[PDB]
């Protein structure tokens, strides 16, 4: 019956303020400490602080000191995180938790030291794009050959080659997100060589978004 | 702090493998408050083992904990399909802190052992001539999908300017990722090559390009 129901995903400007909700039920609120907890690209869980709903005392870990404030409405019974001046590094699945059982003050902090139940997260990106079309470079060269689809702001974008005839041996890989907020993605073909320089490749990019339609000769 | 983990273990149906977490005596060798995760692809953590070796409601007994000096240590026996996630372990630390690993990724092998193919692409003459670099590192057909990448310059690693994707499974269930190499153009020309290198089920392959 321990439920954590926290606000949804988000999209962020740098600079901005992150502020999410928990609300907590089917247990007595005012007895367990809650935590924070992220989830970021390129690092693994990162613990981030706790709050004890009595009289809101928190603890910040050393890294989000001075940029997070967690809160808590008794009588609703939420939780607020308030995180300060994003940057890139803060895109990352934010999430709540129960400490397992409720500090015996002075005597026993055991449970304050475990997750037990866990908010769905909320997966938050931190970038200052505003739709964006891409830059299309040419992945010069069986011989493998692309194109990158560089900076490009939001999902999705596609990619055929030779007007759709070419489909063996096309590879398109997931987009990456850079520091800088924006897209990039490769397709890359695997030809038959000895087929190069008998055969033109050319890869037609298209972004809907920005009304993005591209095609650029792979030489 | 981050507590170490390795990147990634993996085994059959039926098997058992353990995963280490090293820490220091301020947190994992200093209190009996060591915790482990489970976290599905795109799902939640959930607790596994509490305080180094006990486990919480509705874990069964194959999942074991233990503890030697600043190490503890995950077990998991009888290796079933749902079992394959990632697993962190946690610590408390003095004082009043928390730290995680980094995390580990466990794989249940339901195929054979695929390496990656890794293609590497130098940056295009069209981008250095809009003033900008990308070094393209594309991996395919790997199987598990778990990969860890590491780029170099010369013959020295190179940790800014990297952004790697998460593996993705493809079609043949096996998976693919890519990792990118942002650089200005001075910077690729003033070395005489950068290196992309994966490592997969312990064994790295590399690729390399040269400015000239």
């Amino acid at each position: 019956q321990v439920q954590l129901m926290q606000s949804g995903a988000q999209l962020r400007d740098p600079g901005d303020s992150l502020k999410i909700s928990c609300k907590a039920s089917g247990y007595n609120f005012i007895d367990y400490h809650i935590h924070w907890v992220r989830l970021a690209p390129g690092r693994g869980l990162e613990w981030m602080g706790w709050i004890d709903p009595v009289g809101g005392i928190t603890k910040y870990a050393g890294q989000f000191q001075g940029r997070l404030s967690l809160t808590r409405d008794t009588s609703t019974n939420t939780l607020f995180l308030e995180l300060s001046r994003l940057t890139a590094g803060d895109t990352a699945v934010y999430f709540c938790a129960r400490s397992m059982r409720p500090v015996d003050h002075g005597i026993d902090y055991s449970g304050l030291f475990v997750f037990h139940f866990w908010g769905r997260g909320s997966d938050v990106l931190v970038s200052s794009a505003s739709t964006k079309g891409p830059s299309v470079f040419p992945l010069a060269p069986t011989a493998a050959l692309g194109c990158l689809v560089k900076d490009y702001f939001p999902e999705p974008v596609t990619v055929s080659w030779n007007s759709g005839a070419l489909t063996s041996g096309v590879h398109t890989f997931p987009a990456v997100l850079q520091s800088s907020g924006l897209y990039s993605l490769s397709s890359v073909v695997t030809v038959p060589s000895s087929s190069l320089g008998t055969q033109t490749y050319i890869c037609n990019v298209n972004h809907k978004p920005s009304n993005t339609k591209v095609d650029k000769k792979v030489e | 702090s981050v507590l170490t983990q390795p990147a990634s273990v993996s085994a059959s149906p039926g098997q058992s493998i353990t995963v280490s977490c090293t820490g220091s005596r301020n947190d994992v060798g200093g209190y009996d408050f060591v915790s482990w995760y489970q976290r599905h692809p795109g799902g939640v953590p959930k607790l596994i083992i509490y305080e180094i070796s006990k486990r919480p409601s509705g874990i069964p007994q194959r999942f074991s904990g233990s503890r030697s000096g600043n190490t503890a240590s995950l077990t998991i026996s009888g290796l079933q399909d749902d079992d394959e996630a990632d697993y962190y372990c946690c610590s408390y630390a003095s004082y009043d802190r928390l730290i995680f690993g980094g995390g580990t990724r466990v794989s249940v092998l339901r195929q054979p052992k695929a390496a990656p193919s890794v293609t590497l692409f130098p940056p295009s003459s069209e981008e250095l001539q809009a003033n900008k670099a990308t070094l393209v590192c594309l991996i395919s057909d790997f199987y598990p999908g778990a990969v860890t990448v590491a780029w170099k310059a010369d013959g020295s690693p190179v940790k800014a300017g990297v952004e790697t994707t998460k593996p993705s499974k493809q079609s043949n269930n096996k998976y693919a990722a890519s990792s990118y190499l942002s650089l200005t153009p001075e910077q690729w020309k003033s070395h005489r090559s950068y290196s992309c290198q994966v490592t997969h089920e312990g064994s790295t392959v590399e690729k390399t390009v040269a400015p000239t």
